[PDB]
């Protein structure tokens, strides 16, 4: 089989920035060479056919180039829509085969989540378990520190989190982390609190209910 | 206004066979070659194989020559993969494809299907529970004000989410689903709003598990203290 490499599997640039994604195959493809945009919600669509002819509806800030066994995907003036992993395809000889994937990234300023938190419902609660969840809404970069604190105590184990991909308008992430509980240990304890840190923040933000005033 | 558009998700056994349909329109069938392509959750694209559907010619990558038949019926213009000996490594999205010709020999795949999420596992479809995600208090200081729906506890994926029958849109994020340690889903999704503009809708989020025919229409109620 033809490997196909996509050397660096993610990238991050300004607006307006020029962008190039690489794709190298293992021995010499003679122009044979397709790219793909996969949309963060998955829809596929072609970008460029052999080598550097544009498909339909593609703006002309999309160019490719390349020979023998290196190419080149260009953007020329990146915009937030351009969010997507672009994947190369050969068809020198079957199997085709694609390279790895290229996810890009805008780069953006800094900004701080708005956190907010949020009891479990009883709907939830008289069937036995409880999640709490928090929510960092809308922050650049994509690293957080998301701490739960059960009556100030830190807990560990008990809690899974998921981001978005970033938003093709504004290119922010957002993050869920939810505290599963017992509705018996959650009826325990008076304060929850969800700890975040974030480079956007003066310093750690602290959002907290006590069950009983809720 | 070239569509392929695939069968919805499938939850079969391992051991068993899946058969799924990618139904064309806007183009001639019979004038186009057919190619299918796999990806596994959070990985690369692999071929699996074409098919010429005037006469039934087909094409396999020689990794799937034990796990795919491409078949077509032209008289409903559809393409089908039928997928046999399922394992947990079958589980992925799949894509039907359009093959263009272009010259003398430059081919690409010029119109991509919206992909089949098949899931192989021995486990039970289970519809979602859907809870309020409604704070406990509002700021007066906070410019925007959020809620959501959690929608626990189902099997397999995919669930969709909409807020107030997709006429809400702005400001909504539905987080990746999670697998919880019992091996059913959860996630949540949450919209946020200006909170000056927070009063003026109400706030349905709208929950669709296909595997289990489970639709949940759940109004979040807006009532919240001030601090």
């Amino acid at each position: 089989d033809i490997q196909m490499t996509q050397t660096t599997s993610s990238l991050s640039a300004s607006l307006g920035d020029r962008v190039t994604i690489t794709c190298s195959a293992s021995q010499g493809i003679n122009n044979y060479l397709n790219w793909y945009q996969q949309k963060p919600d998955g829809t596929v669509k072609l970008l460029i056919y052999y080598t550097s002819s544009l498909h339909s509806g593609v703006p002309s800030r999309f160019s490719g180039s390349g020979s023998g066994t290196d190419y080149s995907l260009t953007i020329s003036n990146l915009e937030p829509e351009d969010i997507a992993t672009y994947y190369c395809q050969q068809y020198s000889n079957l199997p085709y085969t694609f390279g790895g994937g290229t996810k890009l990234e805008i780069k953006r300023t800094v900004a701080a989540p708005s956190v907010f938190i949020f009891p479990p419902s009883d709907e939830q609660l008289k069937s036995g378990t409880a999640s709490v969840v928090c929510l960092l809404n809308n922050f650049y970069p994509r690293e957080a520190k998301v701490q739960w604190k059960v009556d100030n105590a830190l807990q560990s184990g008990n809690s899974q989190e998921s981001v978005t991909e970033q938003d093709s308008k504004d290119s922010t992430y957002s993050l869920s982390s939810t505290l599963t509980l017992s509705k018996a240990d959650y009826e325990k304890h008076k304060v929850y609190a969800c700890e975040v840190t974030h480079q956007g923040l003066s310093s750690p933000v602290t959002k907290s209910f006590n069950r009983g005033e809720c | 206004e070239v569509q392929l558009q695939q069968s919805g998700p499938d939850l079969v056994k391992p051991g068993a066979s899946v058969k799924i349909s990618c139904k064309t329109s806007g183009y001639t069938f019979t004038e186009y070659i057919m190619h299918w392509v796999k990806q596994s959750h959070g990985k690369s694209l692999e071929w699996i194989g074409g098919i010429i559907p005037n006469n039934g010619g087909t094409s396999y990558n020689q990794k799937f020559k034990d796990k795919a038949t491409m078949t077509v019926d032209k008289s409903s213009s559809t393409g089908y993969m039928e997928l046999r000996s399922l394992t947990s490594e079958d589980s992925a999205v799949y894509y039907c494809t359009r093959r263009e010709v272009y010259g003398r020999n430059y081919y690409a795949l010029d119109y991509w299907g919206q992909g089949t999420l098949v899931t192989v596992s021995s486990a039970s479809t289970k519809g979602p529970s859907v809870f309020p995600l409604a704070p406990c208090s509002r700021s007066t200081s906070e410019s925007t004000a959020a809620l959501g729906c959690l929608v626990k506890d189902y099997f397999p994926e995919p669930v969709t989410v909409s807020w107030n029958s997709g006429a809400l849109t702005s400001g909504v994020h539905t987080f990746p689903a999670v697998l919880q340690s019992s091996g059913l889903y959860s996630l949540s999704s949450v919209v946020t709003v200006p909170s000056s503009n927070f009063g003026t809708q109400t706030y349905t989020c709208n929950v669709d598990h296909k595997p289990s025919n489970t639709k949940v229409d759940k109004t979040v109620e807006r009532k919240s203290c001030v601090e």
